[PDB]
């Protein structure tokens, strides 16, 4: 699978479970909403793949807009 | 701003106890 | 608030009324964090579902209050908001995870022996302080039973924090590490519980230690309102404090 709640994933995935596509991870707002939060130096933000800068128990995830609450988990398979 | 936060002028500072405080000091010894 | 009663007067001077400007009417609560800032439920703020979303513009602070409805002219602060911080990953289309917002206050506040902060609480207190067991103090204005309603004054309830498995099996949403949930078992023959309108009060406990009261949760969400069996949940005030400073010493 996917490990530690996918922590160290870099895939492709790239659309929110809802079959929304995930906004660039470098977006314009990806990158607003980003901002006072604590991505761990360690979960490389690739592109606009789902990934956990997190922790986020749940797992990956991304942006899927701009104002808050418009971010979405991915579809892996954690062990 | 708060430094000086949480203390009650018209209790922590007077030394009063307001009237249900304690259940909750208890909680923690009992 | 469900099951409490008439809060002392100058007893939670942290508690703030979120008032809708016009229609004058009340929304829910927050708390007073240090003297420029305020500290709230998000979904007091914007819930979709509910076509609810407010702007720096539609809400006004009122600091200090005893009573529901009376303009307490010589005690209470009316103040206004200057710019509102609600949590980016609130997910308000799932279980309201994060449900926290912090609101700047255009001119500071004067405090008065019914005007202070609480306290956000530290890596220790929050450690030591939140178990199972312990017993934290819940206030607001809002309804005061599930149905069929309003304080004229202040209501306060004292619940003890449940178990994250029993929390955990209260109910169908998903509970997080954001969240704790607190209020009596149904075999322990006591109730209580905040109820609609009180999302945003503080969830305070008082330091054996120090003697200061700590804000530890916001009033979240729940189901129902007292029901058996039912707990309530609150925000985990500190699981996300690091968001609260990344934005105060930001701006
Ligand atoms: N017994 C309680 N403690 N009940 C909740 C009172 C607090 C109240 N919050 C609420 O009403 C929140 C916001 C939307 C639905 N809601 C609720 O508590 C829903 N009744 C439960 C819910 C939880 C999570 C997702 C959807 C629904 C408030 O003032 C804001």
């Amino acid at each position: 699978c996917v490990p530690d709640r996918g922590q160290q994933y870099q895939g492709r995935l790239a659309v929110t479970t809802h079959g929304l596509p995930c906004l660039a991870w470098a977006s314009a707002q990806a990158k607003a909403l980003s901002k006072h939060q604590d991505f761990n130096s360690a979960v490389q933000l690739v592109e606009n793949f789902c990934r956990n800068p997190d922790g986020d128990e749940e797992g990956v995830w991304c942006y899927v807009a701009g104002k808050p609450g418009d971010f979405g988990y991915c579809d892996l398979n954690y062990c | 701003g708060e430094a000086d936060c949480g203390l009650r002028p018209l209790f922590e500072k007077k030394s009063l106890e307001d009237k249900t405080e304690r259940e909750l000091l208890e909680s923690y010894i009992d | 608030i469900v099951e409490g009663s008439d809060a002392e007067i100058g007893m939670s001077p942290w508690q703030v009324m979120l008032f809708r400007k016009s229609p004058q009417e009340l929304l829910c609560g927050a708390s007073l964090i240090s003297d420029r800032w305020v500290l709230t439920a998000a979904h007091c703020l914007l819930y979709p579902p509910w076509d609810k979303n407010f702007t720096e513009n539609d809400l006004l602070v009122r600091i200090g209050k005893h009573s529901r409805t009376r303009y307490e002219r010589n005690i209470e602060k009316i103040s206004m908001l200057e710019k509102i911080y609600i949590h980016p990953r609130y997910n308000w289309r799932e279980n309201l995870d994060r449900d926290i917002a912090l609101m700047k206050l255009k001119k500071p506040v004067a405090f008065s022996d019914y005007i202070h902060p609480v306290c956000l609480p530290d890596r220790e207190t929050a450690a030591s302080l939140l178990q199972a067991g312990y017993k934290g103090r819940v206030t607001g204005w809002g309804n005061l039973k599930e149905t069929w309603g309003q304080p004229s004054v202040l209501q306060v309830v004292n619940l003890p924090i449940v178990e994250r498995p029993v929390c955990k099996d209260s109910t169908r949403i998903r509970i997080t590490d954001n969240m704790f949930c607190a209020g009596y078992k149904p075999d322990e023959g006591k109730r209580g519980d905040a109820c609609e309108g009180d999302s945003g009060g503080p969830f305070v406990m008082k330091s054996p230690f120090n003697n200061r009261w700590y804000q530890m949760g916001i009033v979240s969400w729940g189901e129902g309102c007292d029901r058996d069996g039912k707990y309530g949940f609150y925000t985990h005030v500190f699981r996300l404090k690091k968001w609260i400073q990344k934005v105060i010493d930001q701006f």
